[PDB]
């Protein structure tokens, strides 16, 4: 029914180990560029 | 050596977007080897005798 | 004068706290949907109320971005909540409804 | 009609962008080498001849 | 003399942004800088040259399109500001090296 079986599970392991590197790294890449915005401090200074 | 090495990396390899790109490309070739090695070998070790790569010796020539 | 109208008030104060715009320093009039009637009443706001309004919203969208909330101290007390827009908004709709009756004859 | 571009400044400015342009072909070829698995070249590389 | 004369501490450069937004004012002032080496350093001479090449502009400058400086030329042709100036302020062991300008609200990007 499914000769690809062991080939697909092999790619799956890679997919799992690859995502396991990339997801933290892509996250670390976003977290960086938003770090400017995430730590910005507002002050309002109107007259009187 | 253990602190001033991210530094050494950056000067030599990361400043120039050429050497940056060269590093990622040179670095990717070496990674594709080491990964398709290691992970295939991880995948080997989790079956150990389910696969025709191990059976091979049974039916000779 | 009344036990029960203090209760409708307690229901109202509940829903207010429950809505939780307060939690991001907002006032009820900061939260209103901008339609044409609303848009104009913002136009009509005096300098200070306008500048205060832009700051409240700016502070809130900032919190909303960082998924946070004010100190409970710094939230907007239900009683302390001024319907600064109300009279303007009412005057706008009032003017529009006039134009609408005139358009009918 | 490219007579315009022949003078001292232009040769300084080419001479400026030369080490960069050098490395950009290094990037581009080695990428093509890796992406096609060029066989002919890659046999030379220790480690990477996995056969 | 003898008691509690201290030397200056070194000053940490951040690199960082301060934006004080006020649309009631008719033109924008931006001032951008990287960190300078300060008074002593031979690099001041060379930086000052590079600065000189970028130079300065002002809308009262005689003859605009034909200015040597590619900043100042494009600035004048495309009416991209009212003023700019390069600078290198020195302190002991540090300083501010960059430029400051002044322009319309729709120039701030192009000028940048």
């Amino acid at each position: 029914a499914e000769p690809e079986h062991d080939h697909r599970k092999r790619m799956g392991l890679k997919m799992l180990l690859m995502m396991g590197l990339l997801l933290p790294l892509v996250y670390a890449m976003k977290r960086h560029k938003w770090s400017v915005l995430k730590s910005r401090k507002l002050a309002y200074r109107p007259p009187k | 050596v253990a602190p001033t090495l991210t530094a050494r990396l950056y000067s030599l390899l990361f400043r120039r977007t050429s050497t940056f790109a060269l590093t990622i490309v040179v670095g990717a070739l070496f990674f594709e080897r080491a990964f398709d090695q290691g992970a295939d070998a991880i995948y080997e070790h989790i079956n150990e005798g389910k696969l025709w790569k191990h059976i091979k010796h049974k039916y000779e020539n | 004068v009344s036990a029960s109208s203090r209760w409708l008030e307690g229901i109202r104060k509940w829903y207010y706290n429950a809505a939780g715009f307060n939690k991001l320093g907002l006032m009820r009039d900061d939260t209103i949907h901008e339609n044409d009637d609303v848009k104009e009443a913002i136009r009509r706001l005096p300098e200070n109320l306008y500048d205060d309004r832009v700051f409240r919203i700016k502070r809130a969208l900032d919190l909303s971005m960082r998924q946070q909330i004010l100190p409970k101290e710094q939230w907007t007390k239900y009683e302390e909540d001024k319907s600064y827009l109300e009279p303007y908004l009412k005057e706008v709709i009032r003017e529009r409804k006039e134009r609408e009756e005139w358009a009918k004859k | 009609m490219l007579t315009r571009f022949l003078g001292p400044r232009y040769r300084q400015l080419a001479r400026n962008w030369v080490p960069t342009a050098s490395l950009w072909g290094a990037v581009g070829a080695v990428g093509l080498v890796w992406a096609t698995d060029w066989r002919l070249i890659l046999d030379w590389v220790p480690y990477i001849n996995g056969k | 003399d003898e008691d509690a004369v201290p030397t200056l501490s070194p000053c940490r450069f951040t690199g960082s942004q301060i934006c004080h937004r006020e649309d009631g004012l008719p033109l924008a002032h931006v001032a951008i800088a990287v960190e300078g080496p300060g008074w002593a350093h031979p690099d001041n001479v060379a930086l000052q040259v590079a600065n000189a090449i970028i130079g300065h502009y002002d809308c009262t400058y005689g003859g605009g399109a034909h200015l040597s400086s590619p900043l100042a030329s494009i600035a004048a042709t495309n009416k991209l500001c009212q003023s700019f100036q390069t600078f290198n302020i020195c302190y002991a062991d540090t300083g501010l090296l960059g430029a400051h300008f002044v322009c319309d609200h729709m120039s701030i990007d192009d000028m940048m």
